[PDB]
């Protein structure tokens, strides 16, 4: 049988200081006992000084932020080349991914 | 494109009429005339067959008088053809009403469902309405025999006394002065005949001219019988009235 | 007969120039926008003395920062209001903001040329939206069924508008004080209106950034009248 | 499907199907309603062209939309059972969604709806219909009483009239009702609104029908006897 | 839900249904009503799965109610009976059953008599004298045919209805937390405040 | 008068857009002759290459609809193709679904009731064309049947169509009321070709080169046209007796 | 492309007249002369050949068709519309009747549908009435034989001998003074022959007529033995040399 | 009268008029030829200069069809691109399922029968174009012009637009001195000249030269356009017989 | 006359009257000028106001990072083509990772409207477009008629009085073409040029609107104060 899920391992880290954010990963891409790649870019800047990263099935994770990278891009041409500020890119992400609550994009997100 | 050759059917005159629904009328005045009289034991249905042959098999024939179910009739004013479409989708809501609630359909909700269906030819669709004039008659155990009429516009009405078709407004008229709210089905049966021979286009009235039927509380105790009169029949009653 | 979505030999679409007559045929409604908020303005126009005239509701709450004005064939405006407010709330739904007053403009004005052989005409009625956003302050619009919308400082749309807008082009400047505006909107539709303006047969409503948009109470309008008459009375 | 764009604009800025529809609603039997202090009272003319008919089973003019609502019309018959039909869908869907009924001004706002959809869809014409709804909000003593209008308009009345001969009706309403002191009982309210109607009916035989409406969904329909002795009062305090 | 009795003595129609709710392992409520009145003269008692009993009571209630307005007259307890059965034989070949067992109580104002109805999920329908739902009839049913009789009053009916329960709270495992009464007859429907 | 424009029936219960049709099928100026012989069927077309510019090989108005069966088209040729595209679909689906080969009188019928559907529904104009189906048939044998814009359709023992229909016509006419056969007795399609250019001679009263005319014979189990070195040779013969 | 006629092509006029079934009935007018006669013992049906050109075979046209094994038809109008016809009769015998009942369906319910599918076509968007007026003989075991006429607007009459088309109105004549309740197939057939005579203008045989009768069962055209309850088709059409032969006794 | 306000009505004549304005659309456009050579053929279209501010080299009018199919067309420049759109749709799926290239008569009729339908309703307009199309595949080279009727035919030479007669009178010389053939390089420098000679028709504004190719022995069957040197020699060739 | 009811209709001189009407459109529409060099691609627009208490109409939509357009006519059309273009942009993004041609928008465009010009029921688009953008071959000016006809171009001008802008285009071929390097020149260019369009009316600070695109200057629109630099 098909199995549309894979795990890509990897791990992410984000800390809010004062007056600054981190959003950390690890490089490292996997499957099962293997490396794909040792460096494999996880974390993304997608405008707006906004980073995010979706950790868990790769495929998955790469869809989600192209996804939000491309909502951030119509945000700017429907509402006048305003900011999304990171409250309204978190809530804009809860619905990109309950749009599949019943074939979930198998990944943890962190912006 | 398709546009330049649409008739229109459904829209307003400037004096805020539907000009099919008024043609269509125009077109079941000119059909042969069929009359409905409610009695307190009963209710009568006759009807004039538009200009005969010899040659027409009458027994085998049926162009005026319908059954619907076993209470309920009509009378036909119009377009035989459109007539069939309308009397058969009304069997089918008889009989959909009986297997839902096990029940016979009063004769108000069929009337009602039949008009509504005319009614949607006159306000959407763009297609031409029924040209069809019916008179219901019928029994149910709420308001015991009723009369009813609808015509093209899906309007509908109750009636003790009531004609369709051709030379409506003489035959209302006469009916209008014999009728009497204590009257029996034997003597509407006279009057609906009557009312008949006066108002026909035809030289004289006779039995294979003529289309006739009674809902009787005359069946062996409480219950209702529909009698569609054979030619022979027809040709014994118009005997007895005085007719022929 | 011919096309819904034709174009005359002027270039433009005969059933959008229609519609702004039916436009012109509809009871007065003002908007002025100014730095302490924008008021909108409307002439209720009553058929008959027994029409209660608190029924009639040509002014409207889209959002609590966003209000809206109405003048023509006021029955297609219910529509354009039910998506205004849906699309209003919606974005709030999705980005956790209010929305800003141009978006929901745009989103609005979308619906108008959607007709064809969809809806089977353009809406006659146009829209004064008024509102108030962070990034562009207070806002006046004004929504036509041609789905063009322009920004105003000051605009009157209905039966006296062109005598209205003449007036408005005159009284109008950068530092109108709300109470000046109120006042202005009742001078200018009581100038336009056939019957004796009063509590009963005007209405005026306002949005503030602090308490959002509000429709003002027959009493709180029948004061600013009575103000106005004095003022008027004073030179 | 059927697609044809009938209600559009001419070069005036009217939409003539739109108001032919209002020329179909002046043809129709004349309608009334009246709001009294605690009660509204609906008037309906019945002409008397049509004789020999059973009244038991006509089709009444005012129906019942809920138990607390009632909707009175003037216009095409046949348009008027769409409407009503529609009406009656929708309070027992309002019933079974929000577990409220309907309040008398969110109905009248559903078929203002209705009638304003058939205005600007493809293929479809207006309705021929304008009517009267009155009743009372759950749990509320004030009187409630709207009219609509094919165009999709509605609004809120202390006293209307729809139908043929409307334009003499609302003339004797507009002289004959005070607002600072509305029909205080239920004989002033239905006296008041017998009277509106003999100025137009011919005879007030069986031509007049009148229907109550009370608080706490309390609906009863006048029957002929009892219309008859306001019609009877009214004449004689007339001969003066 | 779980335990609706009903029977039919000689003027009325009496229905009695358990008050518990049960979510997971806790009793979360123990006065619910699981009943709805379709008409003036009927009731409808309820019991099956979560959510779905409700569900269908209220759209049966709301087409009952429906066809009263439209025609200004009640349905019969057999006609709705019918209309009832109608939709749960429909239900049963849908792509998600509605899985609803009910008893209709109602008095015919026409015939002058009472009239009980059992229907299952897959639209069984059969008129009784007494009935029940489920494992009600496995304690209740020796009882009901030793005792019943067609003239019986409504207060001998009572007196046997809480025979029945007693023997329900005895022998059951189950604690269905008492029940609420409700009878039906001409002057329309009541409730039993104290049982 | 919208009753001209479009297939509804006129006061005189005629229907004007076929009338019209039928006489959009002489727009080419092209004669067909269709005759039987014992074994075969033959069509024989004029063909007229008026520009210099065109490759005359492409200039056709006979199509190989299936194996067995030849059409032969009087009208535009846009609408012919129209016809052939779809007389060959049908003939494919048939065979699919009915396990043996379309029988011409069987694809003249389907193409007579198509057409007559665009005499009845509005949105659909008539196809100005005459269509001639040729075969030798497993049940009938040679074989000849006809459809026109009005939907209808009839066997023949010989036809011909074009704006000199009447000219042949007549002479085939005399020709079968001498021989009292419904064919022509001759063994070799060859001779029955011969037959068929000859009397397209006599009733036309024009001589004939090897490039004026189109020719198509039907055998048994296959329909073939001839090119213009087998007509050369058709020709030859005529000409030395 | 999508089919954009979904209105309706016939529509009342004010004087209330269906302009497009009149007309219909204009073209059926127009059309060759066809005729019913009913018998105590049959139906008969006959139509005059009218052949386009002697180089057609008219063998190959038929005017008569069988839509089920104990019903005929027979047109006046136009042939297209006839043959259509035809083809959804025989398939309505089928679908709405046969496969459902295991036999198929007496006269008057196939005409009953045949009148339905002809009413549609002068109601539904898009489309003209059928241009021909039918004649259906047939026979069933509870109404015995019956003659039915078709007209264009879907409207169907009974009758025991009618006449349509070109020369109707002499030909009913005609068949009012021959006729009556006492009359065998073979008399019927003689009376349809005389009647149809009179209306032909050319030829008058069995090459230029046409002529079916619904009567006894045939067993020899059943194709097939064993089963005593198939008796075969009441449906049969005369040859050319059946004709001929009652043309020397005419 | 009023058969003319309809698509797909015939007139009393048995015309469709509709389609007869649609010509009037095409003589309205620019000239393009088309001419059959010995193992292939050569396509040529006159390009307008309205104005300077035009980008020479870039307004491309000749359209490939899959790899091996040129197509130029006159008239509505839009309702061509439309065409063309289809006809590499039709070729597509042709390859799809057949696996060969479509061959240059089966592509042909795919084209015909498209535009052919495009006069059958009153709901569509017809096609403002005449295409000149053609290519190389199995059975060697070949030359279609496609109608606005429907109705094509195949060619040795090919003409259409405002200078149609000027064109068609020179490619009936060329096949009157040529009988044996001609050679694809030959066909290239005689477009050139056919499209400077077909000029005078449109002699008000100057024009651009653009020409295209298939040929089994200088392009491998493949469709491709005339550029640089061997364009130059071509414009070359024309001005020096004008003059 | 009496074949301009519809676009599906063909006059008997062969033109499209409902097309043509759409054209006219785009005259009555304020004037909006195209140039560009070999770096640099420039769009100069004059606004249009209701009366002075209105805004001036936008005339310059972004639909990529590397493309965008200028409108004049009907601006519900133009909103309605710039979202496809927009959406066609990031259809190539998204799919094939890759900027999308401004040619190939261009065609894309041309088979939008033309689609609408062959059908019933339907309309032609109602305005004129101007496309400017910089991909792999270089900046790019395109012109757009909603007839379906679109031509790449040095320079232009649409709208009303737009001739005046293209003759001194025209003229200045030579010129402005070779303004590499210097964007500030390059749009002075497109200043001059829109100026000569103009009467009565002059180059106010909200009036004028201005948009650039090239090789590292991604497409930015220059409005308010932001363009008093150019007056
Ligand atoms: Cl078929």
């Amino acid at each position: 049988q098909f199995n549309p899920y894979g795990d890509n391992g990897g791990t992410i880290l984000g800390i809010a200081g004062e007056d600054f954010a981190v959003l950390a990963g690890d490089t490292r891409n996997i499957t099962d006992y293997s490396i794909n790649s040792r460096y494999e870019p996880k974390v993304f800047d997608c405008g707006d000084n906004i980073v995010m990263s979706a950790n868990g099935f790769a495929a998955d994770g790469d869809a989600l932020v192209k996804r939000f990278k491309n909502s951030v891009k119509w945000y700017h041409f429907d509402h006048n080349d305003k900011k999304l500020s990171i409250n309204s890119a978190a809530r804009n992400i809860q619905h990109l991914l309950y749009s599949r609550r019943f074939f979930p994009y198998y990944v943890y997100n962190i912006i | 494109g398709s546009r330049r050759y649409d008739s229109r059917t459904t829209i307003f005159s400037p004096e805020g009429r539907l000009y099919q629904v008024e043609y269509a009328l125009e077109s079941i005045s000119h059909a042969g005339t069929a009359i409905g009289i409610m009695a307190s034991d009963g209710i009568v249905l006759a009807a004039e067959r538009k200009v005969t042959s010899t040659l027409l098999e009458q027994d085998t024939s049926t162009e005026k008088l319908y059954k619907l179910n076993d209470k309920i009739a009509v009378a036909v004013a119009g377009l035989t053809a459109d007539a069939e479409i309308l009397i058969n989708t009304a069997r089918i809501h008889a009989q959909n009403y009986l297997k839902t609630y096990n029940e016979d359909i009063p004769v108000e909700i069929l009337v009602r469902r039949l008009s509504d269906i005319k009614q949607g030819y006159t306000q959407h669709g763009g297609l031409r309405p029924f040209g069809v004039s019916f008179i219901y008659a019928g029994y149910d155990d709420r308001y015991g025999y009723q009369l009813y009429t609808s015509n093209p516009s899906g309007n509908y009405t109750g009636w003790k006394a009531i004609s369709v078709g051709a030379n409506t407004s003489a035959a209302q008229t006469l009916l209008q002065m014999d009728y009497k709210d204590d009257m029996k089905v034997d003597d509407a049966i006279e009057l609906a005949l009557k009312t008949l021979s006066k108002t026909t286009d035809s030289s004289a009235l006779t039995y294979d001219r003529l289309e006739f039927a009674t809902i009787r509380k005359g069946a062996n105790d409480g219950e209702v019988y529909q009698k569609i009169f054979k030619p022979q029949e027809i040709k014994d009653i118009l005997v007895k009235t005085g007719i022929t | 007969d011919r096309g819904v979505s034709t174009f005359s030999p002027e270039g433009r679409l005969f059933q959008v120039e229609y519609s702004l007559e039916a436009i012109k045929l509809g009871s007065t409604a003002i908007g002025i926008a100014t730095k302490e908020g924008v008021v909108l303005g409307v002439e209720k126009r009553a058929t008959s003395p027994l029409l209660e005239s608190d029924s009639i509701e040509k002014i409207v709450e889209i959002d609590r920062h966003i209000g809206c004005a109405m003048s023509g064939l006021t029955a297609d405006a219910r529509s354009m209001i039910e998506h205004a407010r849906t699309a209003a709330v919606t974005h709030n739904l999705y980005y956790d903001e209010d929305i800003n007053v141009e978006s929901l403009t745009q989103s609005v004005c979308d619906l108008a040329l959607r007709f064809g052989e969809l809806m089977s005409r353009p809406f006659g009625v146009a829209l004064l939206i008024a509102g108030h956003d962070a990034d562009d302050g207070y806002q006046l619009f004004h929504a036509e069924p041609s789905g063009t919308f322009y920004r105003y400082n000051a605009k009157a749309i209905g039966s006296g508008s062109e005598g209205a807008q003449a007036e408005l082009l005159n009284e109008w400047h950068s530092s109108l004080t709300l109470k000046e505006a109120e006042l202005l909107v009742l001078k200018i539709l009581k100038q336009v209106m056939e019957e004796k303006l009063d509590e009963n047969n005007a209405q005026l409503s306002c949005i503030t950034k602090q308490d959002g948009f509000k429709i003002y109470d027959n009493e709180k309008t029948a004061e600013l009248i009575k103000e106005l008459k004095e003022k008027e009375a004073a030179e | 499907g059927y697609d044809r764009a009938l209600s559009i604009f001419s070069p005036d800025g009217h939409i003539f199907q739109v108001e032919y529809a209002l020329e179909a609603v002046k043809r129709g039997t004349c309608a009334v309603g009246v709001k009294g202090k605690n009660c509204v009272v609906l008037g309906c003319e019945r002409r008397s062209t049509l004789k020999l008919q059973d009244t038991r089973i006509t089709p009444s003019k005012v129906s019942k939309i809920d138990s607390h609502v009632v909707l009175s019309f003037s216009g095409l018959n046949a348009d008027s059972r769409i409407l009503i039909e529609k009406a009656r869908v929708e309070a027992q869907s309002h019933r079974l969604t929000l577990e409220d009924p309907v309040t008398v001004e969110y109905l009248t706002r559903y078929v203002a709806g209705v009638q304003q959809r058939y205005t600007q869809s493809g293929g479809v014409r207006p309705f021929g219909v304008s009517t009267l709804i009155a009743g009372f909000d759950p749990r509320d003593d004030e009187p409630k009483l709207y009219q609509t209008e094919p165009s999709g308009i509605y609004s809120s009345w202390s006293a209307q009239t729809i139908g043929r001969n409307s334009k003499t009706v609302r003339e004797f309403l507009e002289k004959n009702y005070d607002r600072k002191e509305p029909p205080a009982t239920v004989e002033e309210c239905v006296k008041l609104t017998v009277r509106s109607l003999l100025e137009v009916v011919q005879t007030g035989a069986k031509n007049i029908e009148i229907t109550v409406v009370k608080p706490d969904s309390d609906i009863v329909a006048l029957s002929s006897e009892e219309i008859n002795q306001y019609v009877t009062q009214i004449e004689q305090e007339k001969q003066e | 839900m779980d335990i609706i009795l009903g029977i039919r003595v000689q003027d009325s129609v009496i229905l009695a249904s358990s008050k518990a709710v049960t979510r997971g392992i806790s009793v979360l409520k123990d006065s619910d009503d699981k009943t709805r009145q379709l008409s003036p003269h009927t009731l409808m008692s309820f019991a099956g799965e979560a959510g779905d009993t409700v569900q269908f009571a209220e759209y049966i209630q709301a087409n009952i109610q429906l066809y009263s307005i439209r025609e200004d007259y009640e349905l019969s307890p057999q006609a709705v009976s019918s209309f009832v059965r109608q939709e749960l034989a429909k239900s049963i070949r849908s792509r998600r059953p509605y899985q609803v067992n009910v008893l209709i109580g109602g008095y015919d104002k026409k015939k002058n008599k009472p009239e009980l109805y059992q229907i299952d999920y897959l639209g069984t329908k059969v008129e009784l004298p007494y009935g029940a739902h489920g494992y009600s009839g496995f304690y209740t049913f020796s009882l009901l045919d030793h005792h019943y009789r067609p003239d019986m009053t409504t207060e001998e009916g009572l007196d046997l209805l809480k025979l029945c329960v007693q023997e329900l709270e005895k022998r059951m495992p189950m604690d269905f937390k008492g029940v609420i009464v409700k009878i039906v007859d001409k002057d329309g429907i009541r409730q039993v405040d104290d049982f | 008068g919208y009753d001209r424009h479009i297939t509804i029936f006129s006061p005189e219960g005629r229907l004007y857009q076929v009338e019209y049709a039928f006489k959009a099928t002489n727009q080419t100026n092209i004669n067909s002759l269709a005759v039987r012989g014992k074994d075969c069927t033959v069509v024989i077309s004029q063909k007229k290459v008026p520009d210099k510019l065109l490759d005359p090989t492409t200039v056709s108005y006979i199509f190989c609809i299936s194996r067995t069966i030849g059409m032969v088209v009087n009208g535009p040729i846009p609408d012919a193709r129209n016809a052939a595209l779809r007389a060959k679909a049908e003939a494919a689906e048939f065979r699919y679904k009915y396990g043996y080969d379309m029988p011409c009188d069987v694809l003249a019928k389907r193409m007579a009731n198509l057409s007559q559907i665009y005499t009845q529904r509005a949105y659909m104009r008539p196809l100005g064309v005459i269509l001639t189906f040729v075969s030798v048939d497993e049940e009938l044998g040679p074989s000849i049947y006809k459809t026109d814009p009005a939907g209808y359709y009839v066997g023949y023992k010989a036809t011909a169509t074009g704006p000199k229909q009447q000219e042949i016509t007549t002479n085939l006419e005399n020709h079968f009321k001498k021989s009292k056969i419904d064919h022509i007795n001759e063994e070799s399609w060859e001779k029955v070709v011969e037959f068929a250019i000859t009397h397209m001679i006599d009733a036309l009263g024009t001589e004939f080169s090897k490039n004026d005319l189109e020719v198509g014979v039907a055998t048994k189990d296959k329909f073939f046209t001839l090119s213009a070195e087998n007509i050369e040779e058709r020709l030859v013969a005529i000409a030395e007796q | 492309m999508t089919d954009r006629y979904s209105f309706s092509l016939t529509t009342f006029s004010p004087s209330g007249k269906l302009g497009q079934i009149d007309y219909a009935l204009t073209a059926v007018k127009q059309g060759v002369t066809s005729l019913g006669i009913k018998a105590t013992n049959g139906v008969v049906i006959a139509t005059e050949k009218k052949s386009s050109s002697p180089l057609a075979m008219s063998e190959t046209l038929s005017k008569v068709s069988l839509l089920t094994p104990d019903i005929g038809a027979v047109y006046s109008g136009m042939g297209p519309d006839y043959r259509v016809l035809v083809d959804k009769s025989r398939k309505v015998a089928h679908t709405s009747y046969k496969r459902i009942y295991g036999e198929y369906p007496p006269t008057k319910l196939l005409v009953s549908e045949v009148a339905k599918i002809m009413q549609e076509a002068t109601q539904s968007g898009g489309v003209r009435p059928f241009g021909v007026s039918l004649l259906i003989a047939g026979h069933d075991e509870f109404n015995g034989f019956s003659l039915y006429q078709v007209d264009p607007s879907g409207s169907y009459f009974p009758w025991k001998a009618t006449a349509i088309g070109k020369g109707s109105v002499a030909a009913k004549t005609f068949l009012e003074k021959r006729w009556n309740d006492e009359l065998e197939l073979e008399d019927a057939i003689h009376i349809a022959l005389l009647t149809l005579k009179e209306s032909v203008e050319g030829e008058f045989n069995g090459d230029t007529i046409e002529l079916a009768i619904i009567g006894d069962e045939n067993p020899d055209l059943l194709g097939y033995t064993g089963i005593p309850t198939d008796k075969g088709p009441r449906f049969r059409k005369l040859t050319s040399q059946e004709i001929n032969d009652r043309l020397e006794a005419l | 009268t009023g058969y003319d306000l309809s698509n797909s009505v015939f007139s009393p004549d048995g015309r469709n008029f509709q389609v007869e304005y649609a010509v009037k659309a095409v003589e309205n456009g620019t000239t393009s030829i088309g001419i059959k050579c010995n193992d292939g053929v050569v396509f040529a279209v006159e390009k307008l200069i309205t104005s300077k501010l035009l980008v020479p080299q870039k307004n491309v009018k000749i359209q490939v069809v899959d790899r091996h199919i040129g197509c130029v067309y006159s008239g509505l420049i839009p309702d061509g691109r439309h065409l063309v759109n289809r006809g590499r749709e039709e070729a597509a799926s042709f390859k799809k399922l057949y696996k060969t290239p479509i061959p240059i008569p089966a592509f042909a009729d795919r084209l015909g029968q498209y535009v052919q339908a495009h006069t059958l309703y009153n709901s569509v307009r017809p096609f403002g174009v005449s295409t000149i199309f053609g290519g190389v595949d199995k059975n060697g080279a070949h030359l279609y012009m496609l109608e606005p009727s429907g109705s094509y035919w195949g060619y040795k030479g090919a003409a259409t637009g405002k200078g149609r007669q000027s064109a068609k009178a020179e490619l009936e010389k060329l096949v009157d001195h040529h009988p044996e053939g001609l050679s694809a390089r030959e066909a290239v420098k005689q477009a050139a000249k056919i499209i400077y000679l077909a000029h005078e028709d449109n002699k008000e504004k100057d024009f651009e030269l653009e020409i295209s190719w298939c040929s089994l022995s200088e392009t491998n069957g493949l469709h491709k356009f005339v550029k640089g040197d061997l364009l130059q020699e071509a414009i070359d060739f024309a001005q020096k017989e004008i003059n | 006359n009496n074949y301009d009811g519809d676009t599906v209709t063909f006059s008997p001189t062969g033109r499209l009257f409902q097309v043509e009407y759409a054209l006219e459109a785009i005259k009555q529409g304020s004037v909006t000028v195209g140039l560009r060099s070999n770096t640099h691609a420039v769009l100069v627009a004059l606004k249009r106001n209701a009366d002075e208490l209105s805004s001036y109409q936008k005339k310059i939509i972004k639909c990529d990072e590397h493309m965008g357009l200028s409108l004049a006519g009907l601006a519900p059309d133009a909103r309605v083509l710039s979202n496809y273009l927009r959406q066609q942009c990031n259809y190539s993004s998204l799919v094939f990772n890759r900027k999308l041609a401004v040619e190939r928008a261009g065609h894309l465009l041309c088979d939008k409207a033309q689609k609408n010009t062959q059908s019933y029921g339907g309309r032609p688009y109602g305005v004129g477009l101007l496309i400017i953008g910089y991909d792999k071959s270089g900046a790019h000016l395109l012109e757009f008629q909603p007839s379906g006809n679109v031509t790449e171009l040095y320079g232009t001008a649409i709208g009303a009085r737009s001739q005046g802008a293209k003759t001194y285009l025209e003229r200045t071929l030579d010129t402005f073409i070779k303004i590499d390097g210097n964007p500030d020149e390059l749009i002075k260019a497109g200043v001059e040029a829109i100026s000569q369009s103009l009467r009565d009316e002059s180059l106010t600070v909200d009036n004028l609107s201005i948009a650039i695109v090239g090789k590292d200057t991604p497409f930015t629109i220059y409005d308010g104060e932001a363009v008093a630099k150019y007056i």
